[PDB]
């Protein structure tokens, strides 16, 4: 049985919340991951720094779907990144799919798991999560949005940013490339030079994760027959999808 | 309800009338019986409505769940444990009888399941009032390996007779077909034998022809 | 207690281990069709009434348990021992393997180094017994550590049994009899009384043979122990 | 004796031409005995309108219920709910009480605010959705109000005739039922606005 | 020994204060500033939001105003994520209220609620207090327009006019200057604005970094606005700021 | 001292020394182990070492056979791994109940690190000191290797290695799979594979093995199962021939 | 879930967080209770600090338990209102089972009696309070005051005061209240209990309020004005030397 | 037994059998078969045994208790409101509170009357006129007749009287006649003297 009914997270004189600072802290040394918003589409992404030459980038996910318009990506501890992704996938079930009969909003969804998040700083015997998430998607009453979430469940909307290892550089390098009528192709080119900056090793399909929320895609829905369901807005990139913008770049 | 489900060499199709009764009357002359669990396992649902789309709206919903958890495809076994087990625990008060049929990895599938959590396998089958019916032809014309073709024109023949005979089925029949390569084609209405003639005369009312006590605008609006 | 020092350890466990190490020397020995355990008594005086004091124990009806350490700690983790060996049964209807068992004990043990909240066990204990598939000797530490053995030992006099068990599994390649095993084994506890030689000792030994006791765990009692002392008490000189 | 048949009532929707209509009795009994002549079982929440006929009790906590879970819907999402949204809120809801349930028959119609479509639906008591295009019928009556909007039911009905056709399918249905009528209530909903009428009725 | 690591968040310090509160306070202190001013025939919320940068979408963040009901509104400082948690509870207690009694919940029962919730992480669980204080904008049919203030030691008061966050002494001092109660909601929008100019640790007060909502006067019923980032540039300059 | 040493919180500088600790722990048994694949198989070694006279030397192993189909070998004390084989044979019995098929590789995987994550961010629980190296010839992705750690990491290889001894081993593959330009050992039969990884380990870590000195797992589709001294010797005389 | 001992015995034999407790009632606004011959007042000292307050709805430290009975209080503002609520229950519930309202004792000794709990129990901390609970016990006309501390101890006072300068205020109550000759009139009681303010609010009439009860559920708040009035009176007194 | 409510121009009368007859005796014809909830605010009730009162008294209790934490008396349309849902609660209890109450009211804020009827089962409906059980049956037919509601609180009482003297007539039970109450403006009182009249 547990003992820790008390909390782990507790205000210091100066104001601050120790343990939140250190898990942001977790983030800044994570691998640079960003978002960009255009017109008509997001998009995300993030380095495949791999731990081994003997491991199998392919396998390990960072950019992960957690409804088919709506898509995640992080800077931080993995491992709590990917119960997040499991935890938040079923809330968008539970208190939602299961009750509405249809996916959340991007917004509403963010703010499920920023609940979570909150609740490892204030609850008994746990550490806040060591993660920054940036989430994008698409929803029928507001478009495409894109959102930030901190280890305290603090969430912000944005038209474009960057978390992790070289963050003030990237959000520099965006903050000058940014405008209101990017198309996605604009804004998948900018993400990639971001990105080159952020990476010292190899750059290409394979040591990038790439995905994005734009148009629907019959071709990834499964069934036909069903003319109000067009597929899902959720569409990740091959590594020859990416290579082919690399040799435009 | 008339349902059915038949195996052919290449996958599985299932049909299902369209008629939904409320004891004598027809509440629905044309509502859905054929329910996607996933992209490529579909159902069809008997018995209590309310039940079969709920059970199966929730097993589909966990099945979303798991086959993003595993990162595979979800097969039709495991549609079928969880909604046996399901169904068993509630000791037949979940009133939902079902055929559950698909394509995934391992190949294609069709079964049956009871609303008490007995479950049977098969090359064709049938549930609901039309039962009897639908599988007096199912074992008239059924053969081993039919083409694709042949067994949508017996999945459809076999509802049909339920609709006709049986007063349980009626209006439509919908087919969903399930072939090993391809996407699920859920054709709704593939069948609509059954059109109202137009009637003897029109009657539109003249307009004042009802009267009227009160009149009122009502606000939307903040 | 279920901190991980700097170096990859549990302090904890390690002084544990301690409370054991400074206790009373108990051990066992595999017989070609069985199991022996013999446990050394000390008498602090002759108030003590001899043989009355019964520090084997058994467990379900063919598994014979000993410890070295905090005596109360080694029958919490008999009592746990003999629940585990009851469902076992009662589900599975075939009395639980010794392998089996073990590692039920293994796995209780374990779960104390696991939280804060609770201390891990403060003892060693050697046990097994005769299975569908032969007789078995086991020996489980505080850190839930178990392994399978020719020969065991643990206490205050460790060393000297176990110098001379290893010699026993030299000398006899082919085997070992249960009832030279019997004899043996109050040798061995007799060598390791040296060490503890300030008190005045009293011995205990049980064996599990299948030839001998049917599979069943039983104790060494009056006739055949009074040789076994006497093997020991003038191989001594 | 059927907890749908103490208090009574009927409710009825239709669709035509760019609007959908939603119809009422007014009548509250406690069997054969004659309660309220102002009993109305059209609700709205934003811009979707439900009907609910049946057990008073429930009807009345239902009510109570979805203006509840639609305002902290509004509250969220900062939006009213469409009707397709709160049809498939109103069926989990039911649902949830699948072994215990209200002895309701919920009726859904509202208009699209975004698509402009007129849009109504059907329900058991433990929430099985019925999408009909054309109309929907519940309660007492819902034998008769079948008769009645099956022959005199036509497609895209322009606001003014629809009104004549609803008005005059609830009418006689409930003059054909004992424990529906005392006065009659129908709603008239286009994406601009809403109209609501009291009809003239016999009151026996 | 599980009790090494329990700060005690629910101890008095020999002085009789409960360290965690002060300490919640201390980080409120530093919290955008947020004012609340009530006028004879509205209320009026202003707030600096201190997530500032060009890239963030000021057009959805709704950082700092968040609405309980049709009549409440509220203005925080401090941790978002935990006003959120407090919020829900409190747009919740309005519509049991609601479905109980079939009348709006008085402005101040949904204040002395939500205020009691924080009271008790206060004195038991052993929880860290919740590190947000609200300012309550609120109209109801007993009191009229009224306006609130709650912080983390579950401690509620009632004002004319009240600010919360950094710089409070500043902020509070130019209100008792220049409020009146004649006052009027237009006089009010003014002084809101012209009072976190001039409180401000920025060199400048733009739109961009601002969150704005009245409560106003068909007839006989009340309209609760949220300012779009157009609508606020624009009052800005009127105001005299730009 | 510190209380973020003792338990799974953060340090100022964003660590857990918890779990950092547990991976420490995981070196103890001073015990090498490296997995690699054929071309329909899938094969793990471990070091056996036995130093007392007194035990059984036949129950005493760091390979598990989870399920019929998965693979577990260890690197670490055994009672954490022995607390994890329970769970994962536990784990992979259930998913079978429930979802109608057998559990794989990588989802046990992924289920192991997933709990192994909770006690790096509950407190009341401590890291369990090893790193389970899952393996199996799985019926949708073929032969693979799925290995977690205290941190709640798992990733899919080609091959690996884990230990003290672990990077001398990782190199000496990484360098054969230049050469070979593949992610496999090409060979149809696994008793060719298995012969190639102690051949390699041989090298890795310049030491000769008997009988006695090794641990043998293999999976082959539908089955997971371990060799004896007599059918690793077999395969130790075989790597006699060029060498 | 949490239940670590928070008010336990110090070496020396005192709990200190019952004391830490008091400390937060010595920094209270100061309270203060007097009881007249057929009537019992309540004074309140209110913080100067703010003209910017709204005094229609702020709420009051006087507040009714039943019609006939009222508590005020020092300390910490949000642990009181657990009190109150606490309270008011226990009376409706006290009606409802024996069918007659509670003796202010009773109402006392439950109120103390809940304060008392959080010393005691575990995971809790002390009430930060310090009360004045008077009234009228039902049919009866003979006054009542009592006052309860967060120990949970409480006794019936002739007149007492509690919280910021109450050392100050009882050493001028213990002066000026003879015990024969209670303030006979509900005029006396109350311009007794102002003046006892008036050495410690600091600009008297503004920041004071005034609540008297009298029996048969006899309850009224004085308006300011009416308040200010007995405030120039006391000049007049000390206006002559 | 028989619970009656009728509202006029400035006033709710409610009307309630005194009788109590338990088995074949009645054990008492002075039972007043009310509450008042609040001030301005009177509760009849008619059902099953224990569960009338305990009913009346929980709410009585509940509504007195609202009232002096906020210091205000809740509208009778709110007390209705709770009232509902609370007897709403028990229908799907384990043991449902089988009690029929009619709540008369006067809205100090509205400056009207208002009469509410709600049954067992949690049907509460707004009437000028209402009754509980058969009372309807005989009264209603004359309610129905005379009822204007502009009527003065004497009008009330004569027509209320007439239903009174219907129920004695053609009513198989001695219910030992009826206590009358008014709630208006000023609070609410009883005719002591509808013996006569």
């Amino acid at each position: 049985t547990d003992r820790y009914s008390f909390s782990l997270t507790t205000f210091s004189p100066s104001g601050k919340l120790g343990q939140i600072d250190y898990a942001l802290t977790a983030v800044k040394q994570g691998v640079t991951s960003l978002g960009i918003k255009a017109t008509n589409g997001v998009v995300i992404a993030t380095e495949k720094k791999s731990s081994s030459p003997l491991a199998m980038s392919e396998t390990l996910s960072k950019v992960s779907l957690l409804t088919p318009d709506i898509g995640a990506v992080y800077s931080g501890m993995g491992p709590d990144y990917r119960v997040l992704v499991d935890k938040s996938r079923k809330v968008a079930h539970t208190s939602y799919k299961r009750i509405y009969g249809e996916y959340p909003p991007t917004k509403l969804l963010v703010s499920e798991v920023a609940k979570i998040m909150q609740e490892a700083t204030q609850s008994g015997g746990v550490r806040p999560f060591g993660v920054s998430l940036l989430i994008a998607g698409h929803d029928e009453f507001n478009g495409f949005s894109l959102y930030q979430v901190d280890p305290s469940g603090s969430y912000f909307p944005w038209k474009a940013t960057a978390i992790g290892k070289g963050s003030v550089a990237a959000k520099t390098f965006l903050e000058k490339r940014w405008n209101d009528e990017l198309e996605l192709e604009d804004a998948i080119h900018i993400a990639l030079l971001t990105l080159k900056e952020s990476v010292e090793g190899e750059f290409n399909g394979d040591t990038i994760e790439l995905a994005i929320i734009g148009d629907e895609n019959p071709d990834l829905l499964g069934y036909t027959g069903i003319p109000t369901d067009k597929g899902p807005r959720f569409r990740k990139l091959t590594s020859q999808e990416i290579n082919d913008r690399l040799e435009a770049l | 309800t008339t349902i059915v489900g038949v195996k052919f060499n290449n996958g599985v199709v299932i049909a299902a009338d369209t008629r939904s009764t409320q004891g004598p009357i027809v509440a629905d002359k044309n509502c859905a019986k054929l329910h996607r669990i996933s992209p490529k396992i579909w159902c069809a649902g008997a018995g209590t409505a309310a039940d079969t789309e709920a059970v199966t709206q929730l097993i589909g919903s966990n099945i979303e769940l798991h086959s993003l958890y595993t990162s595979r495809e979800p097969r039709v076994v495991s549609a079928l444990q969880m909604l046996k087990q399901h169904l068993f625990k509630y000791q037949g008060h979940i009133g939902a009888y079902l055929i559950v049929a698909g394509v995934d990895p391992t190949g294609s599938h069709l079964f049956s399941i009871h609303a008490h959590g007995s479950t049977d396998v098969g090359y064709y089958l049938s549930l609901g009032s039309g039962s009897l019916a639908a599988m007096a032809v199912l074992e008239s014309h059924w053969k081993q390996d039919l083409t694709k073709e042949e067994a949508i024109k017996l999945a459809s023949d076999a509802i049909q007779a339920g609709i006709w005979n049986d007063l349980g089925s009626g209006s439509n029949v919908d087919v969903c077909v399930m072939e090993i390569g391809k996407d699920a084609e859920y054709l709704r209405n593939y069948l609509t034998p059954n059109v109202r003639e137009e009637k003897q005369k029109s009657y539109k009312f003249p307009r004042g022809t009802t009267a009227v006590l009160k009149e009122s605008i009502v606000n939307i609006c903040d | 207690m279920s901190v991980f020092s700097p170096d990859g350890r549990n302090f904890q466990v390690e002084y544990a281990v301690k409370a054991v190490e400074n206790g009373t020397t108990s051990i066992g020995i595999k017989c070609n069709d069985g199991v022996v355990f013999a446990v050394e008594k000390l008498i602090t005086s002759k108030l003590l009434v001899p043989q009355k004091n019964v520090k084997i124990q058994v467990v379900d009806r063919h598994i014979g348990c000993v410890y070295s350490g905090l005596i109360p700690d080694g029958r919490h983790l008999v009592n746990r021992g003999r629940e585990e060996a009851a469902s076992f049964k009662k589900l599975y209807k075939t009395p639980i393997p010794i392998p089996a068992f073990a590692d039920r004990l293994g796995q209780y043990v374990q779960a104390h180094t696991l939280y804060n909240s609770v201390r891990p066990f403060g003892v060693s204990t050697i046990f097994g017994g005769v299975d569908k598939n032969g007789a078995h000797l086991y020996m489980l530490e505080p850190s839930g550590s178990y392994w399978g053995y020719k020969g065991a030992a643990t206490g205050k006099g460790r060393q000297s049994a176990k110098a001379e068990l290893e010699k026993l599994v030299d000398h006899h390649p082919e085997g070992l009899s249960a009832r030279e095993a019997v004899k043996q084994a109050a040798k061995i506890i007799y060598l390791a009384h040296e060490d503890n030689k300030e008190k005045d000792f009293e011995l205990e030994i049980s064996w599990c043979s299948l030839s001998e006791t049917n599979g069943l765990h039983k104790f060494v009692k009056g006739d055949l122990l009074q040789e076994a002392i006497d093997f020991a008490q003038k191989e001594i000189n | 004796s059927d907890p749908s048949s103490i208090n009574g009532g009927i409710v009825v929707a239709m669709t035509g031409k760019d609007c959908v209509a939603i119809a009422c009795d007014l009548r509250l009994g406690s069997q054969s005995l004659g309660v309220s002549n102002k009993f109305e079982k059209i609700f709205h929440y934003g811009h979707v309108f439900l009907g609910i006929t049946g057990l008073a009790t429930d009807v009345t906590t239902l009510n109570e219920m979805f203006r509840y879970k639609t305002n902290l819907y509004k509250l969220k999402e900062e939006r009213a709910i469409e009707p397709e949204t709160f049809t498939q809120l109103v069926s989990s809801s039911l649902y949830e009480r699948r072994f215990g349930p209200y002895f309701v028959g919920p009726v859904v119609a509202g208009i699209n605010s975004k698509s402009g479509k007129p849009f109504i639906a059907g329900f058991d008591l433990i929430g099985c959705i019925d999408e009909a295009k054309d109309f929907i019928v519940s309660g007492t009556a819902s034998d008769q109000l079948f008769g009645m909007c099956e022959s005199l039911y036509e497609p895209n009905l322009e606001p003014e005739d629809l009104f004549e056709t609803i008005s005059q399918a609830l009418l006689n249905a409930a003059d054909r039922d004992a424990l529906s009528g005392w006065g009659a209530v129908v709603y008239i909903i286009k994406k601009d606005e809403v109209v609501k009428r009291y009809l003239k009725m016999r009151q026996d | 020994g599980s009790r090494r690591y329990d700060s005690r968040t629910t101890i008095f310090s020999p002085e009789g204060r409960l360290y965690q509160v002060e300490y919640a306070l201390e980080s409120i202190s530093h919290a955008g500033t947020a004012i609340g001013i009530m006028a004879s025939d509205g209320i009026v919320l202003a707030a600096e939001r201190k997530v500032t940068s060009t890239l963030l979408e000021q057009d959805t963040s709704t950082e700092k105003l968040y609405k309980l009901n049709d009549k409440i509104a509220v203005a925080v400082a401090g941790l978002t994520a935990d006003a959120e948690i407090l919020i829900n509870t409190a747009r919740i207690h309005a519509q049991n209220y609601l479905k109980t009694y079939n009348e709006d919940i008085p402005v101040e029962i949904l204040v002395r609620r939500l205020s009691d919730i924080k009271q008790g992480y206060t004195q038991h669980g052993g929880l860290r207090p919740f590190g947000v204080s609200f300012i309550y904008a609120g109209y109801d049919d007993r009191y009229g327009y009224q306006l609130y203030t709650s912080n983390p030691s579950g401690n509620y008061t009632g004002w004319k006019a009240i600010s919360v966050g950094a710089n409070t002494s500043a902020a509070q001092t130019l209100l008792q200057m220049d409020y009146k109660d004649d006052m009027k909601v237009d006089d009010a929008i003014e002084l809101a604005l012209k009072t976190l100019s001039k409180t401000t640790d920025s060199s400048a007060l733009t739109y961009d970094r601002l969150e704005f909502a009245t409560i106003r006067k068909n007839d006989g019923e009340v309209y609760q606005k949220i300012f779009k980032p157009q609508e606020i540039k624009d009052i800005l300059v009127k105001t005299g700021i730009t | 001292a510190g209380y973020d040493r003792h338990i799974t919180i953060f340090s100022p500088e964003g660590r857990l020394y918890q779990v950092e600790y547990a991976f420490k722990a995981t070196n103890q048994t001073n015990i090498n182990s490296l997995a690699v694949r054929g071309k329909d198989c899938t094969v793990v070694i471990s070091q056996k070492k036995v130093p007392d006279k007194l035990l059984d030397p036949t129950t005493v192993s760091y390979i598990f056979c989870i399920s019929r189909t998965i693979g577990m070998v260890v690197n670490g004390p055994i009672p954490d791994a022995r607390n994890a084989a329970l769970r994962a044979k536990a784990e992979a019995a259930e998913f079978r109940y429930k979802y109608g098929y057998d559990m794989p590789c990588d989802v046990l995987a992924k289920r192991m690190a997933n709990l192994s994550q909770i006690y790096t961010q509950r407190a009341y629980m401590r890291p369990l000191g090893v790193i389970l190296t899952f393996v199996s010839v799985d019926e949708e992705l073929g032969p693979s290797i799925y290995k977690t750690d205290p941190a709640g990491y798992y990733v899919g290889y080609k091959a690996t290695a884990t230990g003290p001894k672990q990077q001398e081993i990782t190199t000496n593959l990484e360098n054969h799979f230049k050469k070979s330009k593949i992610d496999h050992i090409n060979e149809e039969s696994w008793e060719k594979v298995v012969e190639f990884a102690i051949t390699h380990m041989i090298d890795a870590l310049g030491t000769e093995f008997s009988k006695n000195d090794l641990e043998v797992g293999v999976a082959t589709k539908d089955k997971f199962f371990t060799l004896s001294a007599e059918n690793i010797e077999e395969r130790l005389v075989a790597i006699a021939e060029q060498d | 879930g949490y239940d670590r001992a928070l008010s336990i015995f110090s070496p020396d034999g005192h709990i200190f967080q019952v004391e830490y407790a008091l400390e937060a009632v010595k920094r209270g606004t100061c309270a203060v209770g007097v009881k007249g011959k057929n009537c019992v007042v309540l004074g309140c000292e209110r913080r100067s600090t703010l003209k910017l307050q709204d005094t229609r709805i702020t709420p009051s430290k006087v507040s009714k338990i039943d019609s006939h009975v009222v508590l005020s209080f020092s300390g910490l503002n949000a642990d009181s209102r657990i009190l109150i609520e606490k309270a008011r229950v226990e009376a409706q519930s006290h009606r409802l089972t024996l069918e007659d309202p509670v003796t202010v004792e009773y109402l006392t000794r439950y109120v103390a009696g809940v304060q008392q709990r959080y010393t005691q129990s575990g995971g809790v901390r002390p009430f930060g309070v310090s009360t004045l609970i008077a009234g009228f016990d039902p049919r009866d006309d003979e006054p009542k005051l009592y006052q309860t501390e967060p120990s949970g101890i409480y006794s019936s006072w002739s007149a007492q005061t509690i919280g910021r300068n109450s050392k100050t205020v009882r050493e001028f109550l213990e002066k000026n209240y003879d015990r024969k000759e209670p303030p006979a009139t509900v005029e006396e009681c109350v311009k007794l209990t102002v003046r006892s303010l008036l050495e410690v609010v600091q600009t008297g009439a503004k920041n004071i309020e005034i609540t008297v009860v009298k029996p048969d559920s006899d309850i009224v708040a004085l308006s300011s004005e009416e308040i200010n009035q007995y405030v120039t009176q006391i000049e007049q007194e000390k206006q002559e030397q | 037994d028989i619970i009656l409510g009728i509202r006029v121009q400035d006033s709710v009368i409610l009307a309630s059998s005194k009788a109590v007859t338990r088995g074949i005796s009645v054990l008492k014809d002075s039972d007043d078969k009310t509450r008042q909830l609040s001030p301005h605010t009177l509760m009849s009730f008619a059902g099953e045994a224990g569960d009338t009162v305990q009913f009346a008294e929980y709410i009585q209790a509940n509504i007195q208790l609202y009232s002096i934490r906020e210091d205000y008396e809740l509208s009778p349309q709110a007390v209705s409101s709770f009232v509902r849902q609370e007897l709403a609660k028990s229908i799907r209890s384990r043991r449902p509170y089988q009690v029929n109450v009619l709540i008369g009211g006067y809205d100090k804020k509205k400056n009207k009357p208002e009469l509410y009827q709600i049954d067992y089962l949690g049907t509460k409906v707004e009437l000028p006129y209402g009754a509980h059980g058969y009372s309807g049956f005989y009264t209603f037919s004359l309610l129905d007749h005379h009822y204007r509601p502009d009527m003065t609180t004497e009008e009330g009482l004569d027509l209320l009287k007439l239903c009174v003297q219907e129920l004695e007539k053609r009513m198989p039970m001695d219910f030992k006649g009826v206590i009358v109450k008014i709630v208006d403006k000023d609070g609410i009182r009883q005719v002591d003297d509808f013996q006569a009249q």
